[PDB]
C-alpha cells in the first residue's frame, strides 16, 4: 500500500556529533510511526513511540520529528557504542514497512 | 401436583420472558446465571411457540486449547422469535462442562423449541413454559398469539428486531475471571457493566466514532474508558 | 414402593470382579435413574455416576477408574453393578440411590432409598 | 470439582433446641444442593429437596435456604430423631460430591 | 520479564513445510495486550514479514505470501504458530518474532524474541 | 397431553384475562357467552392468585316468579382482584338452569379462586388458569406477581379500581330478549350497545345530569336516547 | 286494551290483614312501562294512597302508613299485591289501583282498574 | 311534603258556560302536574298531561294553565254530560296529593 | 379397557322392577361417570341422566318419570340401573355410556362405549 | 330443551365422495356438541369430540366445525365404513337430547 525510504546506510561520524536521520513515505501518515535500531549479532530494540515519543530505556539523545510523508530522528551527540542500524515505519497501512537501515562509520 | 386435571388434560404451550422479575444484565451477569454442565443429559421442550422480547443472546464460546468450547449444534430448526435486540457474545473462557446449561430454569428458546442448554449460534431468548388454554382458543386467541402473531405483526419490528449487534468480546469466564470488550467496526471499548444495552454503545458508534476515532490504523481502537469518559 | 434388593458382602483377595445386584420391586423396572454410589467404611459417600436404565447409558464418574459398568437386562427386575479390577486396597459399601427418570433434569440428587449396601474388602 | 464444605462440626444437643447448619461451596453456584440425614447404622434419607423445599413426610420443624456459596439448613425444636448426621450433597453438577458435617450427641 | 521464545525449525527441503513457532515465557497470554508480531527475516536485504495477529483475528500483512504461510495460536500455552509450506529457498533466516505491549490502538509490536535457524536443502 | 412432566411436576398458578383476544362487551354480549346450566355439577379451581384488569362484573339476576334466579352463594371467601371498573348488573330474565355457567371456559375468579359458574354478588373477572413456574420463583418473581403485587401496587388504583358502577338494569335475558337500562342517581337511560364502559356514562352523569336532568321528580328519568342524542 | 283487575278482598275483622291485589290482563308486565299506581280510597272525604311502584323498587308514598301496609309484585303473572295488616275500620273502600302508561319520567299513573269491596266487622 | 287546594265543590253552571278551575300548592311545582275527573259510579279518567297538555280522548274544551303554586283548567263551554268531579296534582313530592274534587250544579 | 357388562333382555308384563347391571372391567370402579341411556327400538336415544359413582348422585333427567335409581356397591365392579313401574307400553334397549369423572366439566357427552344393551318389552 | 335438529336426511353414497352434515340447535348455543356414528346393529361410537376435534383413532378424513346454532360435520373421501348412521348429541346441557339424521346407502 505505502512505501518508505530512509537516508542511506553509508553515513560517517565521530564522537559527540549531533546527528539526525530521515525517512520518507508515499502517504501522509500523520503521526502513526515508530523508529527502532538494531546492532549486529543482536535482536533489535524500539526507539521512538509515535512521531516523537520515546520508548523506555531510550537515551536522552533521542527524539522523533516530522509528520506525514516526512519524518526525522534527532540524536543529540554521538557515542561509538550507540551505533546501530536505524529504522522507521508507517503504521497507516498493511503491509507495514521499514525504511532501510542506516549506520554511521566511526570516521 | 396432580390436582384433578394434571393427568392428560390438554395444555398449551408458549415460552414466557424471564425479565418479568425486573431482570436485566450487564452481559456477564447473564452468564452468571448459567455457566456450564456437566455430562448430565440435556433436555428439550416442544412448544406451540414463544414470546417476542426486546433482549436476547447469540453465542459462541472458546477454549484456549482450540476445542473450542463449542455448545452443541443441534439439528433442530434454528430460526428464533423476534427480539428487539440481541447481543452476540463470543470467545473464551473455556467450557469445563460439556454444555452451557442454565442454572435458573432459563429455558433457551427459538422456533417453538427450547432447552435446558444453550446451543451454538442462534439466539436464545430465555423463559419458562406456559401451560393452559381452552382447546378451542386456538381458533381465536391464537390469531394474536405467537403462532399467528406474524400475521398481526406491525411494521415497527423493522425499527425493532433489526436494531441489534454481534460485537461483544467475552474475555475469560465466570465472576472471578471475565471482561467484555465491545467491538465497533474493528474498534474496541472497555467493558461497562454500569451501562446496558447497545443504544448506549450506538452513541459510541456515532460520536467517539465521529471523533476520538481510530484515525490511526495501527490497530483496532482500544478506547480507554475513563469514568469521566463514561460520564461525558 | 421401591425396594432395590442387593447382593451380600465379600472379602478380597484383589483382581475380583463382583457384580452387585440392585433389584427393585414396587417399580416399573426402567422408569427411574439407578445408582451407583459407594463409600469406604469410615468415609463419606463417593458418587459413582449413574445409569439411565431406559437406554443403559453410563453417567459417567467411575469410568475414571473404569471399574464399573452395569448389566441391565430389561426383562428382569434388577441390574448389576458389574465391577472389575476390584482390590482390597479400597474397601467400600456399595449403595443404590434412586433418581427421577423421564423428567426435565432439575435434580435433586438421587435419594438414597436403598440402603443395605454391599461391603467389599 | 466444587467441594461441599460443611459446618458446624458435630455438636452436643438437647430436645427443644433450635440449630442451623451451613454448606460452603468451593465456587459460587446460585443453584440447588440437597441435604440428607441419617440414623447411625443406616443409609441417609433425603431431608430436603435440593431447591430448599422439604422432602415429603419431613416434619415442619425442618427449614433452610441459601444462595451463592452459602446454604443454610435450619431445625427448630429438636426431637430425638434429629440427632441424625446431616449432609451437603452436591446437587447440580458432576462429580456429585457429598459434604459431611455435624450430627448431634448428648453426654 | 517475559521471554519471547522461538522454535521451528532447522533444515527444510525446498518446497517443504515447517510449523515455525514462538512462545511467551512468564506471560499471561490473553486478549489483553492485543496480539503478537511475527517473524521478520533478519537476512538482508531488509525487512520482511510482520503479522497482524489479534487474539480474535489472525491477519495477513501481505496475503500474497499466504501461498507459503498461514497463522494460528494456542492460548492454553502461550504459543503461536506459522504454517510454512511450499518453501522458497530465498526465505531462509533466523526469523525474529516480536511482542511489544500495545499502546492501545497504537500496536507498535517490537520486543524481539529468540532467533532460530531456518535453513533449506 | 402427558408429555414428560404432566404427571405431578409442580405447576403454578394464576388466572389470566380473556380480553387478550380483543374481547370487549356491550354487557349482553358478555352474557351471550355464558347463560346458565343445567343441573350438571359446578367446578372450582384453586389458585395462588389471578390478574388485575380494567373490566369485571358483579351480578344478581331475578326470576319473575320471585325465586329469584339466584346464582349460588358459596362459602368461599369473596374478595376479588383489583379491577379498574366493574359493572354490577342486575334483575330478570330468569334462570331456567340452576346456575350461571360460562360457555367459553371463562373461569370466574375472585380471591385466588375460580369457577365454572357465576356466583351471587362479588366480581368475576373472567379468565384461564396459568400453569408453569420454577418451584423457587416464588421467592423472586412472585414479589411482583399478584401474591405480592399489593406490596408493589402503585397508588394509581385509587383512580383505578375506585372508578366503578353498579347501576345496570338487565331487563329480560338472552339475545332475543334483553335490554340494559343504565341507572344514575335514580335516573335511567336507554341502553347503548354501541357504546361501552361507564366513562361514557359518566359524561351523562356530568352533563345530561347537569341539564336535561330529572328536575321533574314525578319519577326516575327515562331519558330518551335519540341516536342524535347519542351522537351529541 | 289492558284490563286492570282487582281482587282482595271482602270482609275483614278490624286489626286483621288482607293481601289486596290487582292484575293487568292483556298486558306485558315488564320493566318497560315503569310501574303501577296503587289503591286510592274512593270513600270520601277524598284522595288517599298511591304507591310509587317501580319494577325494581317498591316505594311508599306515605311510609307512616306502613304500619298497616307493605307492597310486593309478581312478574310471572301480571300481578301486584298489598300486604294489609292491623286494619283500621276507617279504611274500608272499594279501592282503586291504576296503571297509566308512563310518559317517561313523567309517571302520571291514572288508568283506574276494577273496584273491590273492602269491608270490616 | 306539599299540600294542595282546589276551588270548592259547590259551583253552579248552565250549558255552554265557559268555565275554569283552579288549584293551589305549597311549593313551586313548575309544570309537573296533572288533572283528572271522575263521575259517580265510575272509575276516574285523566284529563291534563303536565301543566297544559291533554290526555287522549279528552274533549277539545280542555286545556291546562298556570305554573308553580298556581294552576288552572280552562274548559270552553259546558255540557251537562261533562259534569264530573275535577281534580289536580303535584308530582314534585311524595306523598302526591290531589286538590279537592269539584263539580258544577246544573243551575 | 373398559367393558361395562350388562344384563339380559326380558318381556313385560307391566309393574316390573328390573335392575340392569352395568359391570365394568379394565377400570377403577368409581373413576368415570356412569350411564344410563335408553331407546325404544325404532327410536333415537333418550338421555336418562347419569350417575356420579364416586358419590352415587342422580343426575337427574329420568327422575321425571322417577323410574330409575342405581345400586352402587363400591366394593363390586358393577352398578344396577334399578327400575320401577316398568311397563310394556314403553319398550327400550338400555345402554351404558361412559363419562369423564374427576375432571372439570367441559363435556363432551359420554361415549357410548357400551353397547350390547338390555331390551325390555 | 334445545332440540338437536339434523340434516341432510339419509343419502345415497359411494366411495371417494366428499360430504357434509349439519346440526341446527333450537336456540343458539356457541358451545360444544358431539357427533357419533354407528354401524347398523351396533351402538354408536363417538366420532368427534364435542369441541369439533376428532375422537382418538378417528381417520384424518373426518372434519367439521361450527358456532351459534350451526355445526357442520365434514367427511372427505368416503370409505365403506362411512355409511354408518351419523348423529348430533346435545353436548353442553340438560336434557341431553340426541339428534338424528343421515346415514349412507347405495342401490
Amino acid at each position: 500500500d505505502i512505501v518508505m525510504t530512509q537516508s542511506p546506510l553509508s553515513l560517517s561520524t565521530s564522537v559527540g556529533d549531533r546527528v539526525s536521520l530521515t525517512c520518507k513515505a508515499s502517504q501522509n501518515v500523520g503521526t502513526a510511526v515508530a523508529w527502532y535500531q538494531q546492532k549486529p549479532g543482536q535482536s533489535p530494540k524500539l526507539l521512538i513511540y509515535s512521531a516523537s515519543n520515546r520508548y523506555t530505556g531510550v537515551p536522552d539523545r533521542f527524539t522523533g520529528s516530522g509528520s506525514g510523508t516526512d519524518f526525522t530522528l534527532t540524536i543529540s551527540n554521538m557515542q561509538s557504542e550507540d551505533l546501530a542500524d536505524y529504522f522507521c515505519q508507517q503504521y497507516s497501512s498493511y503491509p507495514l514497512t521499514f525504511g532501510a537501515g542506516t549506520k554511521l562509520e566511526l570516521r | 401436583c396432580r390436582d384433578k386435571l394434571s393427568s392428560t388434560n390438554q395444555l398449551r404451550s408458549v415460552g414466557l420472558n424471564l425479565e418479568g422479575n425486573g431482570v436485566a444484565t450487564d452481559v456477564p451477569s447473564a452468564t452468571k446465571r448459567w455457566g456450564f454442565r456437566s455430562g448430565v443429559p440435556p433436555k428439550v421442550v416442544n412448544y406451540e411457540a414463544g414470546e417476542w422480547a426486546e433482549n436476547c443472546y447469540n453465542l459462541e464460546i472458546k477454549k484456549p486449547d482450540g476445542s473450542e468450547c463449542l455448545p452443541a449444534a443441534p439439528d433442530g430448526i434454528r430460526g428464533f422469535p423476534r427480539c428487539r435486540y440481541v447481543h452476540k457474545v463470543s470467545g473464551t473462557g473455556p467450557c469445563a462442562g460439556d454444555f452451557a446449561f442454565h442454572k435458573e430454569g432459563a429455558f433457551f428458546l427459538y422456533d417453538r423449541l427450547a432447552s435446558t442448554v444453550i446451543y451454538r449460534g442462534t439466539t436464545f431468548a430465555e423463559g419458562v413454559v406456559a401451560f393452559l388454554i381452552l382447546p378451542q382458543a386456538k381458533k381465536d386467541f391464537f390469531s394474536s398469539h405467537p403462532l399467528r402473531e406474524p400475521v398481526n405483526a406491525t411494521e415497527d419490528p423493522s425499527s425493532g428486531y433489526y436494531s441489534t449487534t454481534i460485537r461483544y468480546q467475552a474475555t475469560g469466564f465466570g465472576t472471578n475471571e471475565t471482561e467484555y470488550l465491545f467491538e465497533v467496526d474493528n474498534l474496541t471499548y472497555v467493558q461497562l457493566e454500569s451501562r446496558f444495552t447497545p443504544q448506549f454503545l450506538l452513541q459510541l458508534n456515532e460520536t467517539i466514532y465521529t471523533s476520538g476515532k481510530r484515525s490511526n490504523t495501527t490497530g483496532k481502537l482500544i478506547w480507554k474508558v475513563n469514568p469521566e469518559i463514561d460520564t461525558t | 414402593q421401591v425396594q432395590l434388593v442387593q447382593s451380600g458382602a465379600e472379602l478380597k483377595p484383589p483382581g475380583a470382579s463382583v457384580k452387585v445386584s440392585c433389584k427393585p420391586s414396587g417399580y416399573t423396572f426402567t422408569d427411574y435413574y439407578i445408582h451407583w454410589v459407594r463409600q469406604a467404611p469410615g468415609q463419606g459417600l463417593e458418587w459413582m455416576g449413574w445409569i439411565n436404565p431406559k437406554s443403559g447409558e453410563t453417567h459417567y464418574a467411575q469410568k475414571f477408574r473404569g471399574w464399573v459398568t452395569l448389566t441391565r437386562d430389561t426383562s428382569i427386575s434388577t441390574t448389576y453393578m458389574d465391577l472389575t479390577r476390584l482390590k482390597s486396597d479400597d474397601t467400600a459399601v456399595y449403595f443404590c440411590a434412586r433418581g427421577d427418570l423421564e423428567t426435565t433434569i432439575f435434580f435433586y440428587n438421587a435419594v438414597d432409598v436403598w440402603g443395605q449396601g454391599t461391603l467389599v474388602t | 470439582d466444587i467441594q461441599m464444605t460443611q459446618s458446624p462440626s458435630s455438636l452436643s444437643a438437647s430436645v427443644g433446641d433450635r440449630v442451623t447448619i451451613t454448606c460452603r461451596a468451593t465456587e459460587s453456584i446460585g443453584i440447588y444442593l440437597n441435604w440428607y440425614q441419617r440414623k447411625p447404622g443406616k443409609a441417609p434419607n433425603l431431608l430436603i429437596f435440593a431447591t430448599s423445599s422439604l422432602q415429603s413426610g419431613v416434619p415442619s420443624r425442618f427449614s433452610g435456604s441459601g444462595s451463592g456459596t452459602e446454604f443454610t439448613l435450619t431445625i427448630s425444636s429438636l426431637q430425638p430423631e434429629d440427632f441424625a448426621t446431616y449432609f451437603c450433597q452436591q446437587g447440580f453438577s458432576s462429580p456429585f460430591s457429598f459434604g459431611q458435617g455435624t450430627r448431634l450427641e448428648i453426654k | 520479564d517475559v521471554k519471547l521464545l522461538e522454535s521451528g525449525g532447522g533444515l527444510v527441503q525446498p518446497g517443504g513445510s515447517l510449523k515455525l513457532s514462538c512462545a511467551a515465557s512468564g506471560f499471561s497470554l490473553s486478549t489483553s495486550g492485543v496480539g503478537v508480531g511475527w517473524f521478520r527475516q533478519p537476512s538482508g536485504k531488509g525487512l520482511e514479514w510482520l503479522a497482524l495477529i489479534w487474539w480474535d483475528d489472525d491477519k495477513y500483512y501481505n496475503p500474497s505470501l499466504k501461498s507459503q504461510l498461514s497463522i494460528s495460536k494456542d492460548f492454553s500455552r502461550n504459543q503461536v504458530f506459522l504454517k510454512i509450506s511450499n518453501v522458497d529457498i530465498a526465505d531462509t533466516a533466523t526469523y525474529y518474532c516480536a511482542r511489544r505491549d500495545p499502546f492501545g490502538y497504537d500496536n507498535a509490536m517490537g520486543y524481539w524474541g529468540q532467533g532460530t535457524s531456518v535453513t533449506v536443502s
